[PDB]
RNA sequence: GGGGAAACUCACGAGCGCAAGACAGAGAAGGGAUUGACAGAUUGAGAGCUCUUUCUUGAUUCUUUGGGUGGUGGUGCAUGGCCG
């Protein structure tokens, strides 16, 4: 198990900072965001083609100090983003795989417990 | 009472720019070496600088944010020009 | 009046332009013979008709669509 | 002084351009072809309403495929389109427009 | 021409919170209480009216909206968690009655 | 004080805020008889008596229309809540009151109920209510597409004088039809 | 890049202004500042106060 | 929910009788091994068309003696058969849809409380 | 025709710019839809309009297939209202 807390309040805190303007998306996006200090916590998914990506992202996020994640798969990071094509039927099909989210600020409705939670994922 | 004229074409049709976009090329800002060091190849913007790259045309340095321009010294400047001059003649043909 | 298109005159025309439309699909069948006259009598001349106000008795053809014969119904 | 302007309509196949000969009644007339024979014309319903036609007016003829001597009027060409038609050279150059 | 992502939540923020939306037409002034930018007000709510969870009326230069049911749901979705427990000025029923002999 | 205003344009001004009023009230409280609106202004306060045949859709449920109107009011002008105070008054008569009886009328040609019928039911109506006499007026394409013009009389009409700007009451409203708009006139002279 | 738009000055004459009922700019009715076109005005004139005794 | 536990079972155990030579796919599979009594318990896709497979299939059960179950999309049969062409980031994408499948026999890893859970489901 | 039009008004004319092309279906998009803009040409015009030049920006959506907004465009012999 991915551990199902883990997977859940990641699943919360991204869409929580999605309806909030303060995530952020996309390797151009990450980037300034993770060298300007704005990024409190991210997200890099795992399986994905440059070995640059994840190296220079990992990297970055050692370089000035943040601290991240490791989602073994994209189309994950796409689903927890909200980006999806919605069947009439309620059903998720198309979804738009990620590789790097930089999430700016955390939404007020974010739980204490749930935030010592994320703490403990965040290694490196 | 009048009615409008049907068209007619004086000058040639205009295209608009398109947004040029070279794919995952963000990657070309940042270079590792060994050690894992984060080394910046390109040059950021005084006013805006942590995470925003200024623009090298040949003879100037562009802020894609502040509008920042930094004009190079002119030798600089010559050489570079000459130099992609140089390479477009090579990739058109 | 600056609409033509086709010359005055052809033959054809107006059937030529008709667009094909089919007969639909009937259901079952209607009733041949006296069993039809039958069907006629109870819609038209039988005895809850008569009990009705001969002046406010419905004239036979007064629904082309189904949509009245749902609002007849209720 | 004009009507709303309207597309300037071509021959299309199984019609004729023409040019009013002289003035017969009952609503009709005989007509020089570009065909290249007369023809006596009878006015549409629709032009006997709308457009009063005169001596010497440029005029579309449907033609009739079984009585080729008759020819039905269909539409008659203020000047401008006339002479828009000879610059897209569907009718011969030298011809006699008068206002 | 870009409406914001703050732009768009500031809009559907006080149209939740109020559930009624007013227009002077001018796209070139600002909406006087939210102090938006008119053009992207006209733009945010004429898509809102369009999949009609909005009804408008028209008075004077001025267009009103008024939110349905259905705009609830749909304000609940794109402002996420913040949704959960509002329901607007006009949903809120009245406790006393204003009819008076 | 807020600020100096001229008499004259001060007044102006107001009975220029009463129209615009009276233009959204009718306009967007169509379907229940709407007659009239009568503002009181007090240095505290704004009041609106909305003068209607059928309050009970003026108010909605709980307070729908009503809410989402002084809200209306408030996002417009701007206004505090304190402010503004938005009453509803029944009219007693509503035989006695013509944009109810013309909006009785559009109602009832909308779901395509002949003319002369009609025409008669309200006459009849306002008649039923004590009213000396009644007109209504149809105008436009009935039969077809060339316009005609329909007068329906009965009881006691006056048309000339000071005394018509007293005893008439009248009202019109725009109709709509696929074939366009037709639109219709109510002079009921109401009693002594 | 609309920036260009409505960028003439309207500062004054017949543009600055406009009914307030039906936003017409001809023969404006400016006198006692109450912005209404002729026609408009004639009919919301019993609704502004304005008899006519004469 | 389609009852996790049901489709989970489902799936572990068509995998297991695929490792295992004694499963069965296909409409002239599973028509010799319905009809020879092979089939200890068979599968069929209900959305697919020709009115013909599913009434047959069905029928053909309750003709000779087969407990079925019924599964509301194909592109999941083939999944679980494992039939899929498997992208190099481990993502599934083309997969083939089945319609009737035949299970000749269980493979020894089955559980006994699994077996109790499949056999809830096999109605008709 | 409140018809005293320098711009505006304004429908006319010559040359340029925007989209305020909603909404639905299909495909495309987060590894990028799209916005913006120094500077040189360019232009009447510090209209990034175009072209070279890249940096920004981060779904505010792009390509088709439908389709709405908008129209001082027509028709007072389709009409309301008003008015002679
Ligand atoms: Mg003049
Ligand atoms: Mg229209
Ligand atoms: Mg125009
Ligand atoms: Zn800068
Ligand atoms: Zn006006």
């Amino acid at each position: 198990d991915q551990n199902q807390q883990l997977n859940e309040v990641l699943a919360k805190v991204i869409k929580s900072s999605n309806c909030q303007d303060a995530i952020s998306k996309g390797l151009h996006e990450v980037l300034r965001t993770i060298e300007a200090k704005q990024a409190l916590f991210v997200c890099v998914a795992e399986d994905c083609d440059q070995g640059n990506y994840v190296k220079l992202v990992k990297a970055l996020c050692a370089k000035n100090e943040i601290k991240y994640v490791s989602v073994p798969k994209r189309a994950s990071l796409g689903e927890y983003l909200g980006h999806f094509t919605a069947n009439a039927k309620g059903e998720i099909k198309k979804v738009k795989g990620c590789s790097s989210l930089a999430i700016r600020k955390y939404a007020p409705e974010i739980t204490e417990d749930e935030k010592k939670i994320i703490e403990g994922a965040l290694k490196a | 009472k009048k009615k409008k004229k049907k068209k007619s074409y004086t000058t040639k049709k205009k295209t608009k720019h398109r947004h040029v976009h070279t794919k995952l090329g963000a990657l070309a800002f940042y270079k590792l070496e060994n050690n894992g060091k984060v080394s910046l190849q390109q040059k950021g913007c005084p006013k805006c600088g942590p995470g925003i790259f200024m623009a090298k045309h040949y003879d100037r340095h562009y802020c894609g944010k502040c509008h920042l321009t930094l004009k190079i010294d002119a030798e600089t400047a010559k050489k570079n020009l000459e130099e992609l001059k140089k390479k477009q003649d090579a990739k058109k043909s | 009046m600056g609409r033509m298109h086709g010359t005055l005159a052809k033959a054809g025309k107006v059937r030529k332009q008709t667009p094909k439309v089919e007969k639909k699909d009937k259901p079952r069948k209607t009733p041949k013979g006296r069993s039809y006259k039958r069907i006629l009598y109870n819609r038209r001349y039988a005895p809850h008709i008569l009990a009705t106000d001969p002046k406010k008795r419905k004239s036979p053809n007064w629904h082309a669509g189904k949509k009245e014969k749902m609002d007849a119904a209720a | 002084e004009n009507e709303t302007k309207r597309e300037l309509v071509f021959k299309e196949e199984g019609m004729e351009y023409a040019q009013v000969i002289k003035m017969l009644g009952n609503g009709r007339l005989e007509v020089f072809c570009f065909d290249g024979k007369r023809r006596i014309g009878h006015i549409c319903g629709r032009l006997k309403k709308k457009v009063w036609i005169s001596m010497d007016d440029i005029v579309l003829v449907g033609l009739r495929d079984f009585q080729d001597d008759k020819c039905d009027i269909l539409l008659k060409y203020l000047p401008d389109e006339v002479r828009n038609l000879k610059q897209y050279g569907e009718i011969d150059e030298n011809i006699k427009i008068n206002d | 021409v870009h409406v914001l992502k703050a732009t768009k939540i500031r809009i559907y923020k006080q149209l939740l919170q109020d559930g009624v939306f007013v227009l002077k037409k001018d796209f070139e002034g600002h909406h006087e209480e939210t102090g938006v930018p008119n053009l992207h007000c006209y733009i945010l709510v004429r898509s809102l009216k369009d999949r009609g969870f909005l009804e408008e009326i028209f008075n004077w230069g001025f267009t009103y909206y008024y939110l349905n049911k259905e705009g609830c749901e749909y304000l609940k979705t794109k402002l996420g968690i913040s949704a959960d427990n509002v329901i607007p000025k006009t949903f809120k029923a009245s406790n006393v009655n204003f009819i008076s002999k | 004080t807020t600020r100096a205003i001229n008499k004259k344009k001060k007044f102006v001004a107001d009975g220029v805020f009463n129209a615009e009023l009276h233009s959204f009230f009718s306009k967007s409280l169509q379907d229940a008889g709407y007659a009239g609106i009568e503002v009181r202004r007090t240095p505290t306060k704004t009041e609106i008596r909305i003068k209607a045949t059928k309050p009970q859709q003026v108010i909605g449920v709980e307070g729908k229309k009503h809410k989402e109107l002084t809200q209306f009011l408030q996002k417009r002008f701007g206004y505090s809540d304190d402010q503004i105070q938005i009453w509803a008054e029944p009219i007693k008569f509503k035989g006695l009151c013509a944009s109810a009886q013309v909006e009785a009328m559009n109602y009832k040609l909308l779901k395509d109920v002949p003319v002369r019928l009609a025409a008669n039911y309200i006459i009849k109506s306002v008649i039923q209510d004590g009213a000396k006499g009644c007109e209504i007026i149809i105008s436009g394409k009935l039969k077809q597409q060339r316009a005609k013009t329909m007068k329906f009389k009965q009881g006691y009409m006056i048309c000339t004088g000071q005394p018509k700007n007293d005893y008439i009451d009248v009202a019109v409203r725009h109709v709509f039809f696929k074939q366009g708009i037709m639109g219709v006139k109510v002079k009921i002279m109401l009693p002594y | 890049p609309n920036k260009l738009w409505r960028t003439h000055p309207r500062n004054y004459g017949k543009d600055s202004k406009e009914c307030r009922v039906c936003g017409a700019r001809q023969g404006l009715i400016t006198k006692y500042e109450m912005m209404t076109c002729r026609r408009c005005f004639r009919e919301q004139a019993p609704h502004i106060g304005f008899v006519k005794y004469r």
